């Protein structure tokens, strides 16, 4: 009959019994993790980007595998060792097996940067109502020269922690991001411009010094707190973001003459059709040396701001730039090839 | 450590005038014998490594490596030794269906190894 | 049925502290919760009503780049300090009070001229640094009464921090009534910044709200 | 560069950056960003197969296993590398069961069953049928078939 | 708009032909709007033709 | 729920005799005569078992000398 | 229609004859929600032909992949057209183009991780007007096979069986066109005869009492799949020459 | 099929030296992680003479790593798999813990079925196919 | 408050009978932003109407078939017709009619007119006829909703009930379908810059302006009242 008081029933039944999902091809011990199991209005299954990429699928058409701990005793076992909530570091490296590398990253990234003065640059205060600051009006994560009391705590003392009260400057989004910070780790962490592989040295430090159960809490919430603040960015990407840099039109004519004179060469008969082929190659491999050097500079921290000096060169905006500098997406070598050329990628089977 | 074992002996060191026992049986029967009984007897044992592909074949459980790669002559060998498969190893524990001496079951199996003690 | 609307009655409130408390309320209308709790941080924040502290005049040089003349607290930190102070002025406008004590260096909220109508939360809220002898100054320091906030860069002079709050957010789960589960649910998380019951200044928000919006309905639900 | 001009003559951004507006919390968004229609297709591949469970079913006359594909609310066979898996689990219960619970096991489904259903929550090994089977398969073939205690 | 894209994936698939479809979208679903909204008013014969 | 377990594995240390005391606790729990020695809030009892071994009042010995106790009392 | 394509869709759908080409046609003489009749014109009007053409476009055709294909007809009343014109709207087609999907608005922007990789974010509204809603057309059937134990022929008398099942069949056993179906709903109701009874006092007394089925006919009816739930569109039914049932 | 933890202590000194992989133009792989959770033999010693720096059975939880990098030191030795004194598997002095557990790995840890998936891990491989001296430093 | 300023509906410019450019009272500073955000929010939320709701039409027995005389296919003619929309009374579940014959384009207009019930344009669209004999004949069942229903939402209401011959279809049931806000300062000199934020609202014409403003005004003070509490 399909009663609503059945529903009830199983809902405080699924309260306390966990599950167990897998993917299709097990390779790690990684494939399957165990996890609260919560009802959700659709026809598919809802995952947190904690176990994905150990999960090894791709947000594609897929498919998981779900387990019922029948006996206590496989309930107690998944909990403890098949949960998820345990398998913080990957067995094998030895590294975390929790490694965030989602857009939370970018987000984070987001928070911790500077462009050079933005509006209320000079701005000191204490931190709390920073909040109020960026979100309402005043400060923004970009912002520079954002004086502050810091509150660290040290576990200097043999298990115990003292706090200290200092007056860091940083930019609105590090001191933000500070609050759901743990209270162990120096600030001195938290001043950076939050790279993807600074994002993991936080990690493990964390892992290194307080524990799980805190460590948890801490992913969790840069997890929420990345999916809000790079949500507050949007970040899109459009035709103009990468920019052409005119210098290949020349440098590739001027690698055309040269590829002409090795030609010529070859009329002469000097140059031996293989020393020919590799004195163009090599010069072809130089030009796209140059011109991938051309395209970085271009795409590089080269943009002037108006300030005092007017004349002021920071860190550029573009989507594919920025992520690969933090580690979001995406590849330099993949940039160079979409915007400069693909490179000689030159193999029927394995000649050039 | 899996490429090496079932070591061979150029002296039989009144063990076995053979080859091919395993290097930690040879190493047990030496501890065994010339420790406790006879030290004089010495078999000079030579350690070389194994593949993978024939290795396969070294197992104690006649259950294991049956189907490791074919049967037909593994089963000739092992109905012809009158070989018992002892239910030892993790694959025999799970085909058979016996509480492996691993995990939680470690101890069950060494509380079941417990009672094979007593009996 | 076509205009009523899910009212929520389970309003358990946990206060982690005088200060900071998180309460929830039942279902809130899927999209409609979500909305309320904006509006409620907009309002709550955007415009709060408090006595704070704004312009001094402290014994020495008007300039930053001062001197700490024993003080051992620079002017920005004694500035600081001193917004770290919860004035609260019961009937009395913008009044002016000054601090002199002598050397021992605690500088707790018990050294200042007491007036009537000011008060204070914090009798050990931290003004100054502590003095490094028994020399003195003098504080010559003004509260005014606002909503909201503004900064001290465009209005003279240390801040305005009327809003009596620390911070406060919302979070929307979601739930089933009986069996349709797009149910929205909306629980705040809220550090008050004191003197202020956070059930209180809700219930006085609301009513503002209320207030502010009672135009617009056309004098609606008369009956 | 003549769809950029034709923005311009549609009166549109030409870089195509334009504001937006969070619908959630009302705040005006950073990063003018370029939108404008797509295309998308509806692939073969729909939900209408997707979803799939099973509780309780038939076990096969030979081997007493679950049907398989959906094929009569079939279900599908775990792996090997997933066996491996669950050994380096270490969760002996789990494969315990999995080699009990969810195989051919036929008077100790029935006891599982009725314990589910008093909530006792105990299997009973025994020895798989499929055991005696190769038994017999040896004995069918040219070799008894003889189990030691 | 109903349809919010993970913009992450743009780089590691060189999916440039996706930005080409969005702005190719946005002036023809704009050309359309504007030749529907002449046609709101009820817009001449010679005018629309222009 | 309780997300990591830890405070278990340090109880027992070697982690794979913890599983077997909470289920054993669990087993016994649901079989009957048995009282959980720590507050209840309605839940299931592996976690309830999990949560009294893990407060320091349920181990391998605690156990068995009750059972001991309760044998001899016959 | 897909509003950038490549400008061959026209022809991609034009040989590819899922839709109808005007043969040698000159104006709309009927046209019709199941037909569309043309007269041709007299200059190419063959002497002593109809000089009138009927093309029949038949609509929910179960195709190969289980979709669902129905031409639609182009014409409203008396269009001229001249030979080969498109005439039949087909699937995924819209007025001689290779409609392949839906024009939706989108905006480029992650968010609040929904759009983790490789995710799109409809809202509700294309779920309120519903484009891109699927259709399909699926079919099943059943047989007679005059048994040894006796004929099982479709009568819908079926013994031991409640009311409601045979409140959508036939005297026939078919169910009328038009009707709709969800769970283990009978379809085509046959029953076999069983092997005859002796004078079997107990089944004597069974057939005294209730009689008319002394469970001599088993069911031998086909009933709707579980979990395949639908409306049915149209039947079908051949039987071997000679048997002249025909009762629906 | 068999691996797994069964011994405490393989109560052998015998064992491998651990050292830093200069190899190539300079050092791929220093011996900082290559023994970074190892328990050494009785081998460990301060670079001075008559100097001790640990003891026979230890494991470098985290402190001894900088102290050995402040020795200066490039190989040690420490029981091993095989090398561990067990006949069966191997005894867990020459294991580790190698995982997410902080604590070792404990009795009955299957270390091959911890291990033999790990190996193969990376299913992303590639296939198909005396006169010049120069230094690096000082 | 302070003279808080409270804001008040004024200067509603009506664009068309579906298309609208109100204004307000400017209101103190803050508010601005939440008055135009909630107003769209709710505006666009909750707006109760009526539509076609079950359909039983005496030609057709299965939908997915087509229909002599006629053009467009009897889904075709759900969802054309599903562009039905009206002014509704006080009465609510009302069964409007329309049967014509004919060889002219089919338009809203022939429906029978009942006395609760106002079609806001008669350029809708009917499946305009094709031959001379043929003659539709339908009678459209319209309920009053505040959103969409889904089809088989209404599932359930039917056990022994919903014979071949009358089905059900989907709908929106909300004729808002537009709230938008835009907040500007003007008309400030006496006291303080106060804001005034205009609300672009392009209803179905079914609910007026002013009205439908007010309905959810209502709305959002009902649940502000528990949040004193």
């Amino acid at each position: 009959r399909e009663e609503a008081v059945v529903w009830d029933i199983l809902d405080e039944v699924i309260r306390e019994h966990p599950v167990l999902l897998n993917r299709a091809p097990t390779l790690h011990r990684l494939g399957i993790q165990a996890f609260e199991p919560v009802l959700i209005e659709g026809k598919a299954i809802q995952l947190h980007p904690l176990v994905c990429a150990a999960y090894n699928a791709d947000f594609d058409g897929d498919q998981m595998a779900v387990h019922v701990p029948l006996t206590l005793e496989a309930q107690l076992e998944a909990r403890a060792l098949m949960m998820s909530t345990n398998n913080i570091l990957s067995p094998a490296n030895g590294e975390p097996i929790i490694v965030p590398s989602q857009d939370v990253v970018l987000g984070l990234y987001y928070m911790t940067r500077d462009c050079v003065n933005a509006k209320g640059e000079g701005m000191v205060l204490t931190g709390p109502k920073e909040a109020e600051r960026l979100y309402r009006s005043g400060l923004a994560s970009l912002h520079a020269r954002v004086k502050v009391r810091i509150t660290e705590y040290e576990k200097d003392a043999n298990g115990e922690l003292v706090a200290k009260t200092s007056l860091k400057d940083t930019t609105v989004g590090r001191a933000i991001l500070w609050m759901i910070v743990p209270k162990g780790l120096p600030y001195s962490i938290v001043n950076q411009a939050l790279g993807k592989k600074a994002i993991s040295k936080m990690l493990n430090t964390c892992y290194r010094i307080l524990g799980l159960k805190p460590t948890v809490i801490f992913a969790d919430q840069i997890m929420y707190t990345g999916f809000a603040y790079a949500a507050r960015s949007g970040a899109s990407v459009g035709i103009d973001d990468m920019v052409i840099p005119e210098k290949k039109h020349e440098i590739i004519s001027e690698a055309e003459a040269e590829v002409a004179e090795i030609q010529e060469q070859f009329q002469s008969g000097l140059v031996t059709a293989g020393e020919r082929y590799n004195k163009v190659i090599d010069i072809w491999a130089a030009a796209n040396d140059r011109v991938s050097k051309a395209m970085m500079d271009n795409l590089q921290t080269e943009t002037v701001i108006n300030r005092d000096g007017q004349e002021e060169k920071q860190v550029s905006f573009n989507s594919i730039y920025m992520m690969a500098d933090s580690g979001a997406r995406g590849s330099a070598a993949q940039i160079r090839q979409l915007a400069g050329m693909r490179g000689l990628m030159a193999k029927p089977d394995g000649s050039i | 450590r899996q490429m090496l074992r079932k070591a061979t002996i150029v002296n039989a060191g009144s063990s076995d005038f053979l080859e091919g026992e395993q290097v930690e049986y040879s190493r047990v029967k030496i501890a065994n014998r010339e420790l406790e009984a006879n030290g004089k007897v010495g078999a000079t044992y030579s350690r070389d490594l194994l593949g993978i592909t024939k290795a396969s074949l070294a197992t104690e459980s006649f259950i294991s490596a049956a189907s490791f790669q074919e049967t037909t002559r593994v089963l000739t060998e092992a109905a012809v030794a009158g070989k018992r498969d002892e239910l030892r190893g993790l694959k025999e524990n799970v085909i058979v269906g016996r509480l492996i001496p691993a995990g939680t079951g470690y101890a069950y199996h060494q509380d079941r190894m417990r009672r094979r003690a007593a009996g | 049925s076509v205009t009523e609307f899910l009212k929520p009655r389970l309003v358990d409130i946990e206060q982690v502290s005088s200060t900071h408390a998180k309460v929830t309320l039942e279902p809130l209308e899927r999209g409609f919760g979500h909305t309320l709790g904006n509006a409620l941080r907009r309002i709550l924040l955007s415009s709060m009503p408090g006595c704070a502290v704004t312009e001094v005049e402290i014994d020495g040089v008007l300039h930053e780049y001062s001197t700490k003349e024993g003080v051992q607290e620079d002017i920005l930190e004694i500035l600081l300090n001193l917004k770290g102070l919860a004035v609260r002025v019961q009937g009395k406008d913008e009044v002016i009070l000054t601090l002199n004590k002598s050397g021992i260096g605690p500088v707790t909220a018990a050294d200042i001229t007491h007036d009537g109508d000011v008060e204070i939360v914090k009798p050990q809220h931290v003004i100054c640094h502590l003095t490094d002898e028994n020399a003195s100054i003098s504080m010559r320091i003004k509260v005014q009464r606002g909503r909201g906030y503004v900064p001290a860069s465009t209005r003279i002079l240390v801040d305005a921090c009327y809003s009596p709050v620390e911070r406060i957010a919302y979070n929307v789960e979601a739930a089933r009534v009986e069996q349709r589960t797009d149910l929205d649910k909306l629980v705040i998380e809220m550090e008050t910044n004191g003197t202020i019951d956070p059930e209180e200044a809700i219930r006085r928000a609301a009513t503002i709200l209320a207030e502010q919006l009672e135009a617009f309905v056309d004098l609606r639900d008369v009956r | 560069a003549e769809i950029k001009e034709l923005l311009k003559l549609g009166d549109l951004p030409t870089s195509g950056q334009i504001r937006l507006y969070d619908g959630r919390t009302g705040e005006q968004f950073e990063r003018p960003v370029t939108v404008g229609y797509m295309y998308m297709l509806k692939l073969n591949h729909l939900v209408d197969d997707k979803m799939h469970a099973r509780s309780t079913g038939s076990y096969s006359l030979v081997t007493q296993q679950p049907l398989g594909g959906k094929a009569q609310f079939g279900g599908q066979r775990f792996g090997e590398m997933e066996v491996w898996a669950l050994e380096a689990y270490g969760a002996a219960y789990t494969l315990q069961e999995m080699l009990t619970v969810k195989s051919d096991d036929v008077n100790g489904r029935t006891k599982m069953y009725k314990n589910i259903v008093d909530g006792n929550h105990q299997m009973e090994p025994g020895m798989p049928e499929s055991f005696n089977v190769l038994l017999k398969e040896i004995r069918s073939l040219g070799i008894n078939i003889e189990l030691e205690d | 708009v109903d349809i919010v894209l993970n913009p992450l994936g743009v780089p590691s698939r060189m999916n440039i032909g996706q930005i080409l479809e969005t702005h190719l979208g946005m002036a023809a679903k704009g050309i359309g709007d504007k030749i529907n909204a002449m046609l709101k008013q009820q817009q001449e014969v010679a005018k629309l033709r222009e | 729920a309780r997300v990591t377990v830890q405070d278990a594995v340090e109880k027992i240390g070697n982690r794979f005799d913890l599983v077997l005391v909470a289920a054993r606790r669990a087993r016994q729990m649901q079989v009957g005569g048995k009282d959980p020695l720590v507050p209840e809030e309605n839940d299931k009892t592996t976690v309830i078992a999990l949560r009294e071994i893990e407060e320091g009042l349920i181990n391998n010995q605690i156990l068995d000398v009750r059972e001991r106790q309760e044998q001899q009392e016959q | 229609k897909p509003l950038v394509g490549t400008g061959m869709e026209r022809a991609v759908a034009v040989d590819s004859g899922v839709t109808a080409v005007a043969k040698r046609g000159g104006v709309v003489q009927y046209v019709d929600a199941s037909r569309i009749v043309i007269k041709v014109n007299e200059d190419e009007m063959y002497p002593g032909e109809a000089g009138i053409d009927i093309y029949n476009l038949t609509k929910y055709t179960r195709s190969n992949q289980n979709t669902c294909i129905n031409q639609m007809p182009c014409v409203s009343l008396g269009e001229p057209v001249e030979r080969g014109d498109v005439l039949a709207d087909g699937p995924s087609t819209d007025l001689g183009e290779l409609a392949l999907g839906q024009n939706m608005r989108v905006a480029f922007m992650p968010w609040n991780g929904y759009n983790f990789e490789d995710s799109i974010l409809v809202s509700e509204r294309v779920v309120q007007e519903d484009r891109f809603t699927t259709i399909h057309i699926q079919e099943l059937a059943c047989v007679s096979r005059d048994t040894k134990l006796g004929p099982e022929e479709i009568t819908a008398d079926i013994p031991n069986v409640g009311e409601a099942a045979l409140s959508k069949l036939d005297e026939s056993g078919i169910v009328y066109i038009g009707a709709e179906v969800t769970g283990g709903d009978i379809l085509v109701g046959k029953v076999t005869p069983k092997g005859e009874t002796q004078l079997t006092p107990e089944e004597k007394l069974l057939r005294a009492i209730f009689g008319e089925k002394a469970s001599d006919v088993k069911d031998s009816s086909l009933r709707v799949p579980n979990g395949v739930s639908g409306t049915v569109i149209d039947v079908q039914v051949f039987t071997r020459d000679g048997v002249e049932k025909d009762k629906r | 099929q068999d691996l797994v933890v069964t011994e405490d202590d393989c109560g052998t000194h015998e064992g491998i030296m651990m050292t830093p992989v200069i190899e190539g133009g300079d050092v791929k792989e220093p011996l900082r992680d290559r023994v970074l959770g190892r328990v050494t033999a009785e081998d460990v010693l301060k670079p001075g003479t008559a100097d001790i720096l640990v003891p026979r059975n230890t494991l470098l939880h985290e402190q001894w790593c900088d102290l050995l990098e402040e020795n200066s030191v490039d190989a040690v030795k420490v029981r091993s798999v095989v090398s561990c004194d067990t006949d069966f598997g191997v005894c867990a002095h020459c294991y580790g813990r190698d995982l997410a557990r902080g604590h070792i790995i404990n009795k009955g840890e299957a270390i091959g079925v911890i291990a033999a998936q790990s190996i193969g891990e990376p299913g992303t491989q590639l296939t198909m196919r005396e006169s010049s001296i120069q230094v690096k430093n000082k």
